[PDB]
């Protein structure tokens, strides 16, 4: 109440006018004054090219490339950290499916490396170097640059037996595919036998595909359909086909390595920026110790939480005077 | 408020304030002032912007994982894998939540300690020379010019030179009857 | 101790004569003046109906009633939330097998819907609506009532080639079977072929199956087996069925969606209550935050945890006077 | 118990309390009485119940999940599944054991403080009119009614009413010899 | 200070002059008194067999002593609780390889147990106890101690249809292979059929494996390959054995059972000391709560944590004297 | 730091103790002398080595578990594999490193705690016999010999029979002027 004589000393505690609400143990909605924010909850709307190589999928897909579709032909050799396929990707070539896509599109991708070196493999007496009508580069009848259509010469189709070993000290990559033809007399013009049969083994592991003649839905005016797999040999083993008939040999190996490259679905426009996370949304400041703005993240990015707010207190209980 | 100097014995805030967090507030017969204290603000400055550093710079590096959407419905093998990237979600939004909700709770009650540790720590130093008036704020009793505020707000204060003139105020109220 | 003087004013905490045990993070047994738990460790006992739609497998399973079996007849066009099929069901018609079981019926049962529209298949120059002796409904030799087993007509059995495009805005579900006959001397008389062969394709993905003749031990008093595939049309596409010979033709497609459907086992009996959680061992009340009754739940159910009590301390702790 | 006035200073409990959690007891020459404190007591069921509400809410709707029971025995992927759900458990376990470790102790922590907090206000708006045993009682040194033992207990005491009066009875003892 | 009418007396608390940095919450550089290391970083070194049984493996891999390799012949009904197969394993007989190599693998891992009993197959019109010029056992000729390798007998390869039902209590366990020849001329020397077939069905499930023949290349002098599948008979069920030829029929049952058995793959010198956690790198200590040595444990072991170090404060904060 | 009896008022720590964890040191005309109280230590002692009784003891075995280490790349099923194995890592890395942390605070907020209590036992046993110099150390006015300092120590002390010695030594200075 002031007076002369003696004297007076309190304590206190500053404050601001407009505190934020956050979140504790014990009270749902308490003023502090001054809070963070932990989650993010934005992105720059564009994927960023730094530091990570970053290999725009263009209109086609990794498997496409992995092929030599004449839509992935700027595809030639080339690695990335990762790649960002697009949702308008079209198969725009000879029909094909793969038993197990999901597992080879994570094995490529995983790899990050579309190195290529063709090896001359000795296939006698029969018509090599294969085209189809349904992939047409530069007007011209032509088909996978990665595969080799065998096909039979003056009507005869004789049997294969052919071996690669390995010299190098990497898991080479063999790509090969099996021809399912349409009709019967798809299958005796194009390699003049009965009913082909496949054998793809190494000294480790076996296979063996026995083609399945039938007619299929027209896709892109071809009924039938190829059927891809593939074959791994480390160093040390030796490649073998015997390939009977109705073979798309490969042409070589494709280098396969291990290191931090995966795949992506993405929209989002490439951009320029520095960032060391990419999403689908696109790339995200890499600060805030949480986010949600997409699971699937690449990079160092922050963890995925399902709440979009978290207030952090970073000051005092926030006590206003007056009123 | 788990040590009861914030929102307890202190009613309100003080808005005007942007020198510091802590500080005092005193009138004397030449004027009434106003300073912070430099030392406690700063002792709760680097325990609550160190938690932000500890949150802020973690490295989880991570470049290849499973399949997370899906445009086909394959079954057993697909069912998996949502659940358990569903389940890793659901973990982390629970480790999130409690750390949250920790921290905050943990932060609330230091600053609140670290002014109960300053009133009791002014008090100590005033010895019985004042009192308290139950909000926060002593009575001094010395015949004081603004001199000892300042050296008491930088903690250096003699309670022998003013303490027997701080007894006849205190107890020889009246001329005791 | 009172006196004829001054004051006395002491300050002082209730008790309760008989505590409550708790678990701290220092002391693994203290007493607090009132505790609750915090995991649920009883059920009632019984399945309840409410909210979720509920729909009792009866004498079968969901795949029986996929198939058409007469035990479970009175499931035709059912749709449920929950499918709680019990573990006395019994197979009661053609001895079957599915490659993908484990696929298949956790497929049927996310979309938690039945309805079947059945379509006119343009079967030419065969014996449709084949029977069999291993399953009598109503004393008569029948089949599955979604399957169709075409048998050779006049000692003939012409191939097929039959097409059936989705023009509707969902992905159909057709399913059919590939008959394994036991003796070769069954392969011709229902089916006039040496050896058969099946086709069933779509602009996406492509299946062949080869029957594979051999006597099975016999189960019902049939030796033989029909395997079951299935096949997913999305909107845009068409299905294709070749069919050479040796195959259970589809009647019609199911149609697939998605929503808060699932599969159970149990043996509670069905009751009338009111619950949000669904487990095994019976419906249980959802107002405690974990649980241990179940590790399997449908619902908002609780968390399951291993510890059967957890005591969380409400009160203070508890000193009480005397001794 | 950390801040020591549970099991501390005070020697045992009062089981005669059906109006709060903490209140007084006092003994004059006109009667003895007992209340109890209504704003200390609802200030720490706030901090209670409110935990309860935080616990109680959470929105964790699952519907469809991979198949936890078998009755085969399959090989790898019936390991994998076996081996995901038995992880999510064992990591729940863990979360389970450690929330209510850290909400008991700090429910135990909060109301020891919640009571040592209410002895230091009563402490202070007594002033000097009185001193405490070590054992949570006081004697106000003024001559007490009633109407002054309530004055205190809902926070409205005058010390300087009785301030020399005190005085004469803790200094001024046989009349300082 | 002192004096000569008063007392004084001051309060304080024990330091050391030495002490140890930990981590907190709010300080990432602390002394505190005294504190303890909660995760182990190191081993003995070597793996120790008690209390669990540990059985090494030797010179080969489980599966070699699943089908009887000479180099495991002292394998020969063995049980374990722990299989610690080396890296250095070489097989040594005729060349194989599984399907389901892991899922096999880790299947007989569980059950832990070689337990075998030989059952009398009813072979009629056939050379039983096939010998392969690849396995010298003793320098004779010899095969699989598990395996049957039937052979034509003066050039007569009659069907076979046998069975086997099941009178115990435990799920039998039925390993057989089919026979992969090289060459045609091959599979007519060996089973004089053109081509074989093989069928193991029981009444709940089915198999059927048709020969993939065709060359593959040489290991230990043999062109040829045997992939071996698995049967798990249940208490009530009928195996029944059907094949025209390339049957690598079993000679017995490997009786199944469930407990606390599993493989690990390791290089340490196996001891004789007692540890209730083992790891590939060694036995470790099992008292400290979380560990890093290795993720794959076995046992009562701690939890794997990446942290190196983590300090436990088991004092108080340790502010010194002087300076 | 929390409560301010370690590194607070007190300056240094005592090097020259072997028999408890807080201890005295007194002067008097007779001589000089050292003692630690029992009481105060043991009851940090039992929460200190609890939380070691809680951590080691736990029981979590396991025998059977999924592949972890591969020597060959098979594709979608080993990254699901690699990854449920990875996300159980990172999640009880987070768990060892929030325990520890929670652990440790705790622990040095505790023996702060149980010598603020030392401190507030010890003043209340003395009364107004003595006062405090802001660094832990108090002046007990009365003639004090070895045998009422060590009463002090095991809680024995009639502040009345010392009560009027104390007071004139404390507010009868220089004869009140
Ligand atoms: C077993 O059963 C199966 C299933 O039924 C059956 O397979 C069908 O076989 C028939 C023939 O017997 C197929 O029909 C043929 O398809 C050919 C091409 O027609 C399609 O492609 C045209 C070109 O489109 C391309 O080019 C344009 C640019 O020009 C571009 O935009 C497109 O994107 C694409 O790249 C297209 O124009 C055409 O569409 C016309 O026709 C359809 C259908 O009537 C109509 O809806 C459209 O509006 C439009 O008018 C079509 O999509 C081609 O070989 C052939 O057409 C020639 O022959 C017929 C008959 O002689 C003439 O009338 C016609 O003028 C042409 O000369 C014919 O249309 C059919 O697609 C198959 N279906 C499936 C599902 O596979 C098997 O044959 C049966 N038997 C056996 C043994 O397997
Ligand atoms: C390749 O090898 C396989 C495997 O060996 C082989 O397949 C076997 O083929 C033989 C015939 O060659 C099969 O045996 C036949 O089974 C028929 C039915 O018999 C069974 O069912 C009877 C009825 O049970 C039903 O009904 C009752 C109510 O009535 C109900 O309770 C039951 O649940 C069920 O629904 C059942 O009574 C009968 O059991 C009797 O016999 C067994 C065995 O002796 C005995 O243990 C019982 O106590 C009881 O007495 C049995 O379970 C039937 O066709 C046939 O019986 C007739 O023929 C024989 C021979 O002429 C007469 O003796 C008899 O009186 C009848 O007239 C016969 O029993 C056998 O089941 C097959 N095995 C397997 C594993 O599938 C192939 O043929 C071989 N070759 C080829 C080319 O594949
Ligand atoms: C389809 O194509 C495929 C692929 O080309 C083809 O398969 C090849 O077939 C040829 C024959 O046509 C195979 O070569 C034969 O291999 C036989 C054995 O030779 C190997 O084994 C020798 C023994 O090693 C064992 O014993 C020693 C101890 O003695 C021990 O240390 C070893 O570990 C092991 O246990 C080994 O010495 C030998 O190595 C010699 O030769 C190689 C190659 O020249 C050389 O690199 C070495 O330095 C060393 O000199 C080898 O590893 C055997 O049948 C045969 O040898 C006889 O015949 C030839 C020809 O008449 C004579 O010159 C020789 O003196 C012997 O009498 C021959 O070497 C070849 O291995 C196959 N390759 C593959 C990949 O499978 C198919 O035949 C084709 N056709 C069809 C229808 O399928
Ligand atoms: C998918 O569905 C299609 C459509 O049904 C099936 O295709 C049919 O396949 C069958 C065999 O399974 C075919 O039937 C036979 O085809 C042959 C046709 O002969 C050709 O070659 C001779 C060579 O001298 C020529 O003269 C002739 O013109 C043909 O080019 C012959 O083997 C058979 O014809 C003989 O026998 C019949 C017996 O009834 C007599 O009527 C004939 O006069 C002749 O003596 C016979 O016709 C059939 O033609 C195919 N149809 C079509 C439209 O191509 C696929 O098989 C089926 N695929 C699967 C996997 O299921
Ligand atoms: C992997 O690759 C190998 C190597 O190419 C393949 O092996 C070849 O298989 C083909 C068939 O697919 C063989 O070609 C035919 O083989 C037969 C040989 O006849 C044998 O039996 C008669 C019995 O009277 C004997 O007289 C004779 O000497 C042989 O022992 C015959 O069916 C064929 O020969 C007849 O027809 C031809 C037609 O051109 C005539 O020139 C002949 O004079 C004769 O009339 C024919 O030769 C071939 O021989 C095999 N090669 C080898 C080196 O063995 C595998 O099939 C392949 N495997 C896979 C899985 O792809
Ligand atoms: C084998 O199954 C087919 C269907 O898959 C049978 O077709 C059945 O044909 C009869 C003809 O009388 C249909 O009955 C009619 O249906 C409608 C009302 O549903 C109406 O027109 C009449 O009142 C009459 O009831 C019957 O519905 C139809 N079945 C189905 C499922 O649609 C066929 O008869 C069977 N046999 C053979 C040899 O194909
Ligand atoms: C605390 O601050 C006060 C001022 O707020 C200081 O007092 C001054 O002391 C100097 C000598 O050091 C004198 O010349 C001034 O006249 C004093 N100012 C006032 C307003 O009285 C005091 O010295 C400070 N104490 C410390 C330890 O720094
Ligand atoms: C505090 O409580 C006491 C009683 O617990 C109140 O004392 C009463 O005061 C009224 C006037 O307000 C008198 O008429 C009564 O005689 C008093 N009762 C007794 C038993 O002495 C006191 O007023 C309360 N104070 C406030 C501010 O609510
Ligand atoms: C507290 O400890 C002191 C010594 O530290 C005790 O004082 C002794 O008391 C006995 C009788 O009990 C005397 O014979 C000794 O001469 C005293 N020693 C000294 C050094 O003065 C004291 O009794 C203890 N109090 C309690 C309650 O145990
Ligand atoms: C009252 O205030 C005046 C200045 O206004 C001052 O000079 C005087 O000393 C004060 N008197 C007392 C008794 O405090
Ligand atoms: C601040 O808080 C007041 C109420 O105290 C509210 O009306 C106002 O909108 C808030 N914001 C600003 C900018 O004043
Ligand atoms: C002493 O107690 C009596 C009742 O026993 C009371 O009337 C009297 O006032 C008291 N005396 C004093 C001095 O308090």
């Amino acid at each position: 109440g002031n007076d002369n004589s003696t004297a007076t000393l309190c304590l206190g505690h500053h404050a601001v006018p407009n505190g934020t609400i956050v979140k504790t143990i014990t009270n749902d909605r308490i003023e502090v004054t001054n809070a963070t924010e932990l989650v993010q909850n934005s992105s720059i709307g564009k994927i960023c090219n730094s530091p990570h190589q970053i290999l725009d999928g263009g209109n086609c897909t990794l498997i496409d490339a992995l092929l030599g579709d004449p839509q992935c032909d700027g595809f030639q050799n080339k690695e990335w950290d990762l790649f960002v396929e697009r949702s308008r990707a079209n198969s725009s070539c000879y029909p094909y499916d793969v038993p197990d896509y999901a597992s080879l599109r994570s094995l490529v991708a995983s790899s990050g490396t579309l190195e290529f070196k063709d090896e001359s493999f000795n296939w006698t007496g029969v018509k090599q170097n294969g085209t189809s009508s349904a992939c047409k580069r530069g007007s011209s009848n032509s088909f996978f640059s990665r595969l080799n259509w065998l096909t039979s010469l003056n009507n005869i189709y004789p049997a294969q037996n052919v071996t690669m070993p390995n010299k190098e000290q990497f898991d080479k990559l063999y790509i090969w595919g099996v021809h399912h033809p349409a009709t019967d007399k798809n299958q005796f013009s194009l390699f003049a036998q009965s009913s082909g049969r496949i054998t793809v083994s190494t000294k480790r592991s076996q296979q063996a595909v026995i083609p399945n003649i039938g007619s299929r839905p027209r896709v892109r005016d071809i009924p039938s359909r190829i059927s891809i797999y593939w074959t791994i040999v480390k160093p040390g083993d030796i490649l073998l086909i015997n390939s009977t008939g109705n073979l798309i040999a490969p042409r070589g190996y494709f280098k396969i390595r291990s290191g931090k490259s995966s795949i992506m679905r993405s929209d989002a426009p490439i951009g320029e920026c520095k960032s060391e996370c990419i999403t689908p949304n696109g790339s995200i400041p890499n600060d805030k110790p949480f986010q949600n703005v997409n699971r699937i993240t690449y990079g160092a990015c922050p963890r995925y939480v399902k709440q979009s707010t978290l207030k952090l207190a970073t000051g005092m209980r926030n006590v206003p005077e007056k009123q | 408020g788990i040590f009861g100097a914030i929102a307890g014995f202190i009613e309100n805030g003080w808005e005007g304030m942007v020198d510091g967090w802590y500080g005092f507030r005193h009138q004397n017969s030449e004027g009434r002032g106003q300073a912070a204290d430099l030392k406690s603000t700063q002792a709760a400055i680097d325990q609550i912007s160190g938690k932000l550093n500890r949150l802020i710079g973690k490295t989880n590096e991570k470049f290849h994982q499973i399949e997370k959407e899906f445009s086909e419905v394959e079954g057993r093998v697909q069912d998996l894998e949502k659940y358990v990237e569903d389940t890793k979600i659901d973990l982390w939004s629970y480790n999130a939540e409690l750390l949250v909700a920790l921290e905050n709770q943990h932060t609330i009650d230091l600053t609140d300690s670290e002014m109960n540790k300053l009133f009791e720590k002014t008090k100590k130093q005033l010895r019985e020379n004042a009192e308290d008036m139950g909000n926060g704020c002593f009575k001094i009793y010395h015949k004081c010019d603004n001199a000892c505020i300042g050296s008491i707000r930088n903690e250096t204060y003699d309670h022998n030179v003013y303490r027997d003139e701080a007894l006849n105020n205190r107890f020889q109220i009246k001329g005791v009857e």
